[PDB]
């Protein structure tokens, strides 16, 4: 006279918050280019 | 009175389909399940079925099932006929020969059953509308076969299709050429029209304007679908200058042989950033004609304009469209040819553009679309035959198409046809 | 439908069966006793790929297993999900081949395979439309090495258009386990060359070098290579059972993968793989997995892909990623390396995209690879055949069975031109 | 309002009985003391059971068969045995010297003072009866008692009654594993016997079932009781169509007009199917075409003989269960597009098929599985000539120097009986080999 990894290792433990979308897919994030509107005004077309 | 018969075969035929199919039916109105909860334009896309929901005109193609699985699956399961999405057992596997001779003609008698099913109902056919990616076996095959077997069994009546060929070096495949080579050879006699839709251009566009760092298929086909919508309200929608699909044909095409355009479109733009400017014709117009908004990878700089059409849809005046062509005439970095004193064809409608909710885009008054026609557009031939050539010095991956029924020679004559057409542009781009 | 059965012959590929159906089995959400408990609709919707329905609505793998001892099953059977295994479908026979080639080929094996056809023939006539066969061996053992290429020869002779994927164990010299193995690796793969649509190599050292240094647990067992080649197997189709952007079952990656009909031997690759202690550490983003794809310690063969150029390669990445993102990346990496690459393929490079990561993961890639690089493979195990032959060592054993030396100078002569061809492209130019 | 009487003679018709009296227990829940355990009533309105037994009036229920034998070893212990309450103590008929393997002692010297009272019995049965449909006899044929007996009774009944028909699921011996060594003698002489006077014979020999119990239960030390429990099911799965509802409900009736061409050929060999284990039931696919499937090939056949040597004239299949007449007549059409299964050119519809709708049911400590489907086949094939004429091989080698002659003679049996049946299993084979011709 060998810890909890015997090959499962390749995916485990992981809490949710990993486990989400990566962090945007076809969205921007860019404060200058965020594609959410307005609060107050969110239909009427705007442009001139 | 007027209807228009939509084909969608391949992976990227079912994926722009479904697109363009979300955006018809919010633009008019029809709920998923194709009730109308509350005149009649939707009979260029829809026919009433008699009592309550209506059917779309459209019919869906494929060998491998899957993604006609979850079509079947999804929520427009109550809208699509279910025997007019024709399923096959295998897929064709990016072999062409597979997909035109071993597989294909099994299923294209079924597909002209409901061609024959579909047309019998419509009194004013206007035309055939086709969606297939070229740089696959599947939907290379049966474009092929399906548009030759509609050209004898029809004749003269009018077929578009959107192409969306492979980039010039971002590409999926690894033989594509070959099959994007032989669908050039069939479509080239059988096509009236023909639209470049890379993908790589849009990728280009989406990261420009939407900043968009990590865009999926989605995004690109729903460009892709606004741009069929902004071509086609001009038969579903009262505007000052209107203008149908068959006065393409007659506006298009200087010679039998050039057929092929690339489109513009705008403006393509976020929905808090555009939100400072006017958006006026003028900005609008001039962004439509910026080389690098074109859709395709061709350098517009490199060549002559033959046509264009524009068909702007919103509240646009044509004193301001006339004025906007004036400048873009005066303007030297764009040239047209001797022959062609004026080249540009506008159409007005008054309906301006539908958003789609949880979309990119934003809505606007105006929007432009334009198709081009230039002498230019030969580069992209000249690079596929190029790469072409590399591979087929020594023969590689020939043997799996001659084993499936080709004979060894195919390749030869579409090499001549694509030598013979880009010699064509050549010849009709030079100078009297 | 197009589904595929599973046979499985030989010790080793009877262990890397019973590993591979527990994978697959823990990814579809069945427990041992063949009843369904899954979570997610999409688990259950392409389950006719590797399982047939039997009354009472249970499930049961399309899998025969075929053996000369009945030790090995016998042993399979008394673990953990080996009751999904249809009980006729074991066949075994009575004497055992000893390690010998000629044994498991010429003598038993063509009075035993007869039973094993038909079973697998029933099979495959049931399937509504049958996609292929996937097959489990060893080189390096006389009864798996023969008889399972002797299978190979008669399917072939019966069902000539379907593909059919193998997966070698080949023998490597640095850890032996054998002193006859030159001998029967090259007799199998004279006929695996002939008759294969796909086979791919997996070495058992090349395994231990990676279980050690990037997952660096202190004792490595056959159970843990046997798990990550499982995962190397299932990566393959889970395309083919999921849905995604880009589809590509194994008729796409066999017209993307093989230019020449000869060159269908590869080398594969899963990713990420990293230790206990650094799975917090790391971020799981498309450059980090190709940068771990592309490494070449990842890689499932000692074979080095740095001392040749790709003939092609392509990957099959899982999870929910942005196209473009990974278009470029291949892009990039296809450019920093362009002298490892044969010049006169451009974009040498396949991608496939599935929706549908592992149990537990966010994003997975598996690699695979054609190459000049695995031509070392070849030219050591022919040394040392030509060596043990040069003094007609061992001789008698296989001569003693009809078995005669112009066979084996036949083989000789055909591995050669086998590596010299080979390698002829490797220098090729445009 | 149907009924059918059952007649178990010699030692192998008694051990048949018991088992198949026990599934028929077993089926209609019948409790082995004969009480029905209550909780079957609310005006009960069907008499599912009239087929096979017969209330008492209150409680306890009687079967409508007859038990004969002149040992009075297994009759004793029937009346000794679990089933003690059940069988109408002195409609167990039982003798007292065993007819000891001879022919002329159960025809000539001790089958009178028997038959007699069995005569009475059945006609006391009959007359309580009121629906008769017709007879089953179970007898083997290479046993004195057996052959003698049974041939007398059906002599007997043959004019008593007349066009009642009667079914005779016979054993006869199997072609070279064999209790005894007289057999062909009795067996000719009980066959010379039969022939006239049994409506359709059914082949029951042994070593077939042995095979069939080797191959698919595997089981390597079978007994007598594995087979009875078989041609118990078999017997159930063919009568339960006049006590249980079915799409085609298929009398007795359909046999002596529809399996049967000429007066003369009457003989018949069986099949059953679905045959598996507990073990190996749940991993198998159990459809109605495999099952239509196995139950054509050779080696499921109930008798040592190879249908691929003759032709078939005519088949009976009856399906149990939750089958579908869609499927049935897709596999009938898949078989008959097969080859190796060739139909005689004067018969080009030769099926006759029925449904019902009772799955079969199980008997606990047996080797079969409980099954939601099952199919039993009878055949009538020109090829069963070839087990006559190996009889007539092993009779007429050790007749040409008249062994064991004085055995029968000195009994009262005239010599001369031998060359007649001699000559009529010569017309038989006869008529067989000249019915195979084509036209
Ligand atoms: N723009 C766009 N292109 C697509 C889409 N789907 C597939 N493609 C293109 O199609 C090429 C490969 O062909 P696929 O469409 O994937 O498959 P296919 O046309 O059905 O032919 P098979 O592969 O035999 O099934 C890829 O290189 C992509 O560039 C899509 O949704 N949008
Ligand atoms: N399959 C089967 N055959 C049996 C069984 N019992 C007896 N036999 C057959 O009966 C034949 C011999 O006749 P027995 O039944 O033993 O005796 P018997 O018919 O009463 O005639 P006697 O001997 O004169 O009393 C044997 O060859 C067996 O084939 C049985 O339980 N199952
Ligand atoms: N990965 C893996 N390889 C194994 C296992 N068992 C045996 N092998 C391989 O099998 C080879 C020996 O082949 P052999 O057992 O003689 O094949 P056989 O004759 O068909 O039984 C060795 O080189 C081992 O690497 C296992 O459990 N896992
Ligand atoms: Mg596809
Ligand atoms: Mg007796």
């Amino acid at each position: 006279a060998d810890e909890w990894n015997a090959g499962k290792c390749i995916s485990g433990e992981a809490t949710l918050k990993e486990v989400q979308t990566d962090k945007d897919l076809g969205k921007t994030n860019r404060f200058g280019f965020r594609n959410i509107t307005k609060d107050g005004d969110e239909n009427r077309v705007f442009g001139v | 009175m007027r209807e228009v018969i939509s084909i969608h075969v391949g992976q990227g035929g079912i994926q722009v389909g479904n697109a363009c199919w979300e955006l018809f039916c919010l633009e008019h109105g029809i709920q998923p399940d194709g009730q109308m909860p509350s005149d009649d334009a939707f009979n260029t896309f829809f026919s009433e079925t008699g009592a309550g929901k209506h059917v779309p005109r459209a019919v869906f193609l494929d060998l491998e099932p899957t993604v006609i699985d979850e079509v079947r699956t999804g929520t427009y399961r109550q809208l699509f006929h279910p025997e007019q999405l024709i399923s096959g057992k295998e897929d064709a596997a990016n072999n062409f020969a597979r997909g035109h001779y071993t597989i294909g003609k099994e299923i294209v008698d079924l597909c002209l059953d409901r061609i024959r099913k579909l047309a019998d109902n419509c009194t004013g056919l206007q035309g055939f509308l086709v969606f297939n990616s070229v740089g696959g076996g599947t939907g290379s095959g049966l474009g092929s076969l399906l548009l030759e077997r509609l050209s004898v069994d029809y004749g003269k009546k009018s077929k578009l299709g959107f192409t969306i060929y492979p980039s010039p070096q971002v590409s999926t495949a690894v033989v594509e050429p070959y099959n994007s080579i032989l669908s050039t050879h069939s479509l080239l006699e059988h096509t009236d029209v023909a639209v470049m839709l890379d993908n790589e251009a849009i990728y280009d566009i989406c990261r420009r304007n939407l900043d968009i760092e990590r865009p999926t298929y989605t995004n690109l086909n729903r460009l892709i679908a606004q741009v069929i919508s902004s071509l086609t309200a001009s038969l579903r929608f009262d505007g000052a200058l209107n203008v149908d699909i068959t006065e393409f044909q007659t506006n298009l095409v200087p010679y039998p042989r050039i057929h092929f355009m690339l489109s513009s479109y705008a403006p393509i733009i976020s929905a808090e950033k555009a939100y400072h400017e006017q958006l006026s014709v003028a900005e609008i117009t001039n962004s439509a004609f910026e080389p690098a908004n074109m859709m395709a990878k061709c350098d517009p700089r490199h060549g002559k304009y033959m046509a264009c059409s524009m068909m702007y849809r919103g509240d646009v005046v044509p004193k301001d469209v006339n004025a906007s062509i004036a400048t873009i005439k005066t303007k030297r970095t764009i040239q047209f040819v001797d022959w062609c004193p004026t080249g540009f064809k506008v159409g007005i409608n008054y309906q301006p553009p539908t958003v789609v909710p949880g979309g990119d885009l934003a809505k606007v008054m105006r929007a432009v679309c334009m198709i081009s026609n230039s002498t230019a557009i030969a580069e992209v031939f000249s690079r596929l035959d190029h790469k072409f050539d590399l591979m087929y010095a020594k023969r590689a991956f020939v043997h799996w198409y001659v084993g499936e029924g080709m004979e060894e020679g195919e390749f030869s004559e579409a090499r001549e046809d694509l030598a013979a057409l880009e010699k064509d542009y050549e010849e009709v781009g030079i100078e009297t | 439908m197009r589904e595929i059965v599973h046979i499985q012959g030989g010790q080793c590929g009877n262990q890397i069966g019973a590993k591979f159906w527990e994978v697959i089995s823990d990814e579809h959400g069945i427990d041992p006793t063949g009843t369904y408990h899954g979570d997610s609709d999409l688990q259950l919707e392409r389950i006719n790929v590797y399982y047939n329905e039997a009354t009472g609505g249970r499930y049961v793998p399309r899998a025969i297993l075929m053996d000369l001892e009945p030790g090995t099953m016998d042993s399979v059977r008394a673990g953990p999900f080996g009751q999904l295994f249809r009980p006729d479908n074991f066949v075994f026979g009575q004497t055992g081949a000893g390690n010998n080639w000629a044994k498991g080929h010429y003598t038993e094996g063509a009075e035993l395979i007869d039973s094993v056809l038909d079973v697998v023939r029933k099979e495959a006539e049931g399937c509504d439309c049958l996609q292929g066969f996937q097959i489990t061996h060893s080189l390096g053992g006389g009864t798996g090495s023969g008889m399972g290429t002797l299978l190979i020869s008669k399917v072939r002779e019966e069902y000539p258009d379907r593909i059919m994927e193998t997966f070698s164990v080949v023998p490597s010299p640095k850890v032996s386990d054998t002193v006859v193995e030159p001998y029967n690796a090259t007799l199998s793969v004279h006929q695996l060359v002939e008759n294969a649509d796909e086979c791919m190599v997996i070495d058992n050292e090349a395994l231990y070098d990676i279980c050690f240094r990037t997952l660096k647990l202190t004792t490595p067992t056959y159970g843990d290579l046997n798990h990550l080649v499982s995962a190397a197997m299932s990566g393959v189709t889970c395309c083919l059972r999921f849905p995604g952007q880009l589809n590509s079952d194994l008729r796409k990656l066999a017209v993307n993968l093989i230019p020449f009909p000869r060159l269908h031997f590869f080398m594969i690759g899963f990713a990420p793989l990293t230790s206990r202690g650094s799975q917090q550490y790391r971020a799981l983003t498309v450059p980090e997995l190709t940068q771990q794809m592309f490494d070449a310690k990842n890689m499932m063969c000692a074979a080095d892909p740095r001392h040749g150029r790709y003939l092609t390669a392509s990957a099959l990445f899982r999870g929910r990623m942005s196209t473009k993102e990974v278009d470029e990346q291949m892009l990039n990496v296809q450019n920093k390396n362009s002298s490892y690459f044969v010049e006169w393929i451009p974009n040498n490079i396949k991608s496939s995209i599935c929706d549908i990561p592992p149990k537990g993961l966010k994003m997975a890639v598996t690699f695979v690879g054609n190459s000049t690089a695995i031509q070392e493979m070849f030219k050591r195990v022919a040394e040392q055949f030509t060596a043990m032959f040069r003094r007609k060592a061992f001789l008698h054993w296989y001569t003693g069975e009809g078995m005669d030396e112009m066979e084996f100078t036949e083989a000789e002569s055909n591995m050669n031109d086998l590596v010299s061809e080979y390698q002829q492209y490797q220098d090729a130019t445009a």
